[PDB]
């Protein structure tokens, strides 16, 4: 059995450290629902 | 409890106290992703949450009711993702999405790595409302991460 316990408030953060790149990919969604790299 | 917010996903079924997911709780609807749950009942205390809609290929299920989460990405901003770690605090990442090309349109990506236990995560535009949920993606040359914004629609 699973089970759920909160975790915080849905909120934006003004002192968020900000990373991450943002890379444009070519995508296939299969009907199991995984993407795939073209 | 129902109280709006972000929440972890946990099981007994292995070693321990093991956090499969996360998802949020909205107008008393839960929203997680599909592998995290297979569609299973949730426990919340003392009560039960029943999955009310779901979809494979969408990778999106709700508990309590339709899903109530229809803000999307507008393109251009940077979006927060607030990730909630297996065994550590929830906590805010800013970043700028990139971009998922497939046959059937364009869908915002992040490009943030952790653990697959954070699968649920929501990303949140800066008026705080949910653009989506993090964990289905796909794995790139690098080996690193990154993440469709998997929203789903309303009524
Ligand atoms: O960041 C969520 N997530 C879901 N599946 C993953 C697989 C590898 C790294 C992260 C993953």
């Amino acid at each position: 059995d699973m089970y759920i316990e909160r975790a915080g408030d849905i909120t934006w953060e003004k002192d968020a450290e900000v990373t991450g790149n943002s890379p444009r990919l070519d995508v296939a969604l299969d009907e199991s629902g995984d993407f795939s790299l073209v | 409890e129902t109280t709006d917010g972000v929440y972890r996903v946990m099981t007994r079924r292995l070693l321990g106290s093991t956090q499969v997911g996360v998802g949020v709780m909205q107008e008393g609807v839960f929203h997680t992703m599909w592998h995290v749950t297979k569609g299973a009942a949730l426990r919340s205390g003392e009560g039960r949450l029943d999955p009310y809609w779901g979809d494979v290929k969408q990778d999106l299920v709700s508990y309590c009711g339709p899903w109530k989460l229809d803000a999307a990405w507008d393109g251009l901003s940077e979006v927060q993702l607030l990730a909630v770690p297996p065994g550590e605090r929830a906590k805010n990442i800013q970043t700028l999405p990139g971009i998922f090309k497939t046959k059937d349109g364009d869908i915002g990506a992040v490009a943030l790595d952790y653990p697959a236990g954070t699968s649920g995560s929501p990303i949140l535009d800066k008026c705080g409302r949910v653009i989506g949920l993090y964990g289905n993606g796909v794995v790139i040359k690098n080996g690193s991460y990154v993440s469709a914004i998997t929203q789903g629609k309303r009524e």
